């Protein structure tokens, strides 16, 4: 604001702000049983299998 | 190139009377606070040195005068003061109107000092906005020193009475002139005295002995116009100290030293900054000088 | 050509804010001229009857 | 390969003295349409645009230093140097053709000889940049002896900051500015200020404030002190930055010397020997703007100040005591 008082007039001014990235990481586990992959890749030909 | 002008906002209207002794006074310097065009009333007198109710020192108010930026009134309109501004190093129409009236011409020589004839007739005081204006005075440097000389000489004199005519007189060619002087703080002006006290007693340690020899071999017959100090009467020291023999090197180890203190007096003996005119006009009371601060 | 075209960016936008600067200086001072003759309620209200 | 020669056409022309203002009298009030950078007032619109204001851009003042040219004993000036340094040349005989002799405030603390504690920072870098101190004095072979009749002040003449060296291994180029801002070589565009070691700057205006003026005008004085350390002759160079006019600052640099002045002085009891007398001289190295803020740095640490827009105006020294 420019006013008629005897205070100092004010420059121009700027800010220069830096924000971040905050990272975060996530786990979960899945068990696959041998018993159960062993037959995923086998042969079928009776109505058991 | 550079703009200089300063117009001080006001919140009073003034009135017809002091109008009139500011339309009086149109081109005069006084000091203000802060460099820039908008302005308070409250910096453009020197009465914030120089009050009313606080008993005023002159050394400390010119103390004061060689830190402030100076200025010339343009116009004085009834809301608004329009000042313009002295810079280095920038030539300038000044004009005086000072009322302790001297005379100047071409090529002469200036210095601004505290009012210190009369206080009332250099100041007007504004009841409408209720602080008061002091105006400084600008003087010819030979006059410029020579009051400060018997400023100081005075207040060594009214310690020593812990009467008037010798301690509060100013001599000139032609005039003598009366220093104001009711209600003086000392204090700032013996600092300066107490530095004086430590030059002059090692400019007495220091003292040439061919040159005491010289006047013992003065002032005795030999009469002189500037010699008339001593009235024909040698003084009672001057015999006590010539007792040695001279010899020229150990006068040459003394006049260096000599000379190298008499460079220090400068600083305890300053006046304020230094106005250099090298055109005046004698019927139009304007001049033109470029602003030194020393 | 793009130090020039970068720095007249700059002298507009440093000279966009001394107009704009100064509209405020309007809207300050137009704002304190009726605060100077604006008395309060209890001193003005028992005069307007 | 004449277009790499008109640019120098261009730049040259351009970068000129103004001319002079002569104007023949049969053309008429030509002369006055010539005064464009005494107009001082220009008119603003709605929108001003640098379209409107390129002509109020275009009359600038006109600004130029003096540079000095030294070329120094590579033993002397230190290759690294912070590049705003303040300088000294002392001078004692012309020997040679020009070989010159270059004091930074650094190497001025070690011909000194003072105690660590005086200046407890760059008694650590000015022991790096050179050895235990005989690495110099031996081109002065006079400093027992200047420092006693008190000569010492008369032979240096203050220069200004550094603008460039140019570094070789026997022999060091420097280029110092005298009158004014000098232009930095490597950086385009850019103006050299001053750099001050934080440790010899001595600051005079502070206060709780418990009212002083402003003005435009705020003056780095130095001063350089004779003293007696160690029953030895040595000497002591600090700064001082203060706007107060030189009639006060001398009465504010004896008090700040009030300590040193009477421990010297409890000697001359016993002897009173009149070179002795003469102890401190107080130059004037040039002006700094009002309000412009010293920015502290820092490097390898050393804090070094550094000063915008420091324009240069040496004085005489005069002898204060």
């Amino acid at each position: 604001i420019a006013h008629g008082d005897g205070r100092r007039p004010n420059k121009q001014r700027q800010y220069i702000v830096m924000k971040a990235c905050n990272k975060h990481h996530i786990g979960a586990e899945i068990e696959l049983a041998a018993a159960d992959i062993e037959l995923l890749f086998a042969e079928k030909e009776t109505p058991l299998d | 190139a550079l703009d200089k002008s300063i117009v001080v906002n006001l919140t009073s209207r003034l009135f017809a009377d002091e109008l009139a002794a500011l339309q009086s006074k149109i081109g005069s310097v006084l000091p203000l606070g802060d460099c820039h065009r908008l302005q308070n009333i409250q910096a453009l007198g020197l009465g914030c040195v120089c009050s009313r109710e606080t008993s005023p020192d002159y050394i400390q108010i010119m103390q004061y005068l060689s830190k402030c930026t100076l200025a010339v009134l343009e116009e004085v309109r009834p809301d608004s003061l329009r000042l313009t501004r002295m810079d280095p190093s920038d030539n300038l129409q000044i004009k005086n109107v000072y009322a302790p009236f001297f005379q100047w011409d071409s090529n002469t020589q200036l210095a601004v000092l505290p009012p210190l004839f009369s206080r009332k007739d250099s100041t007007i005081v504004l009841e409408s906005n209720g602080f008061d204006i002091v105006f400084p005075m600008v003087v010819p440097q030979q006059l410029g020193h020579a009051i400060l000389q018997q400023l100081l000489v005075y207040h060594i004199y009214s310690k020593i009475s812990a009467l008037d005519l010798y301690t509060t007189n100013v001599s000139f060619m032609g005039r003598t002139y009366r220093l104001d002087v009711d209600n003086t703080d000392p204090r700032t002006a013996l600092r300066v005295l107490d530095d004086l006290s430590m030059y002059l007693c090692i400019l007495s340690a220091l003292v040439p002995r061919g040159c005491l020899r010289l006047l013992t071999a003065l002032v005795r017959h030999d009469r002189h116009p500037l010699t008339e100090v001593f009235e024909g009467v040698v003084p009672d020291e001057v015999t006590r100290i010539d007792l040695d023999q001279l010899s020229v090197p150990d006068d040459i180890t003394r006049m260096r030293v000599m000379f190298s203190y008499l460079q220090s007096l400068s600083s305890i003996f300053n006046l304020g900054p230094r106005l250099h005119v090298y055109a005046y006009s004698a019927e139009t009371l304007a001049a033109s000088c470029w602003y030194s601060p020393r | 050509f793009t130090e020039y075209a970068g720095a007249i960016k700059t002298i507009t936008s440093a000279l966009q804010f001394g107009m704009d600067a100064l509209e405020r200086g309007l809207v300050d001072t137009v704002l304190a001229v009726k605060l100077r003759h604006a008395p309060p309620v209890f001193i003005l209200k028992t005069l307007g009857d | 390969q004449a277009e790499n020669a008109a640019r120098l056409g261009r730049q040259v022309l351009g970068l000129l003295p103004p001319p002079t203002h002569r104007v023949s009298l049969t053309r008429g009030p030509e002369f006055a349409r010539g005064v464009r950078d005494l107009l001082s007032k220009y008119a603003a619109s709605t929108r001003p645009t640098v379209g409107s204001l390129h002509e109020a851009l275009r009359q600038a003042p006109f600004r130029q230093p003096t540079y000095g040219d030294f070329l120094v004993y590579s033993q002397t000036f230190s290759p690294q140097e912070p590049l705003g340094t303040f300088l000294f040349s002392f001078k004692q005989e012309d020997n040679g053709s020009s070989m010159d002799m270059l004091l930074t405030p650094t190497s001025l603390f070690m011909l000194s000889g003072m105690e660590a504690a005086k200046a407890p920072q760059t008694h650590k870098v000015a022991g790096v940049w050179y050895g235990s101190g005989s690495g110099l004095a031996d081109f002065i072979p006079n400093l027992s002896e200047l420092m006693d009749t008190g000569e010492f002040h008369t032979l240096l003449t203050p220069v200004g900051p550094m603008v460039q060296s140019v570094h070789s291994t026997f022999v060091t180029k420097v280029t110092s500015a005298m009158k004014g801002v000098g232009l930095a070589r490597d950086e385009p565009r850019a103006h050299v200020g001053l750099t001050l070691p934080c440790d010899m700057l001595v600051d005079l205006d502070e206060s709780c404030p418990m009212r002083e003026p402003a003005g435009l005008n705020v003056t780095i004085y130095a001063s350089l002190v004779y003293l007696r350390v160690n029953q030895r002759p040595s000497m002591a160079l600090t700064f001082f930055q203060s706007g107060k006019g030189f009639a006060e600052v001398v009465a504010m640099i004896k008090d700040h010397f009030t300590d040193v002045i009477r421990t010297k002085y409890i000697q001359l009891r016993h002897e009173l020997y009149i070179n002795r007398l003469v102890f401190g001289a107080v130059c004037t190295l040039g002006t700094v703007p009002f309000d412009s803020h010293p920015v502290h740095q820092s490097l390898n640490s050393l804090p070094v100040l550094v000063f915008a827009n420091f324009e240069a105006a040496c004085g005489p020294w005069t002898v204060f005591l």
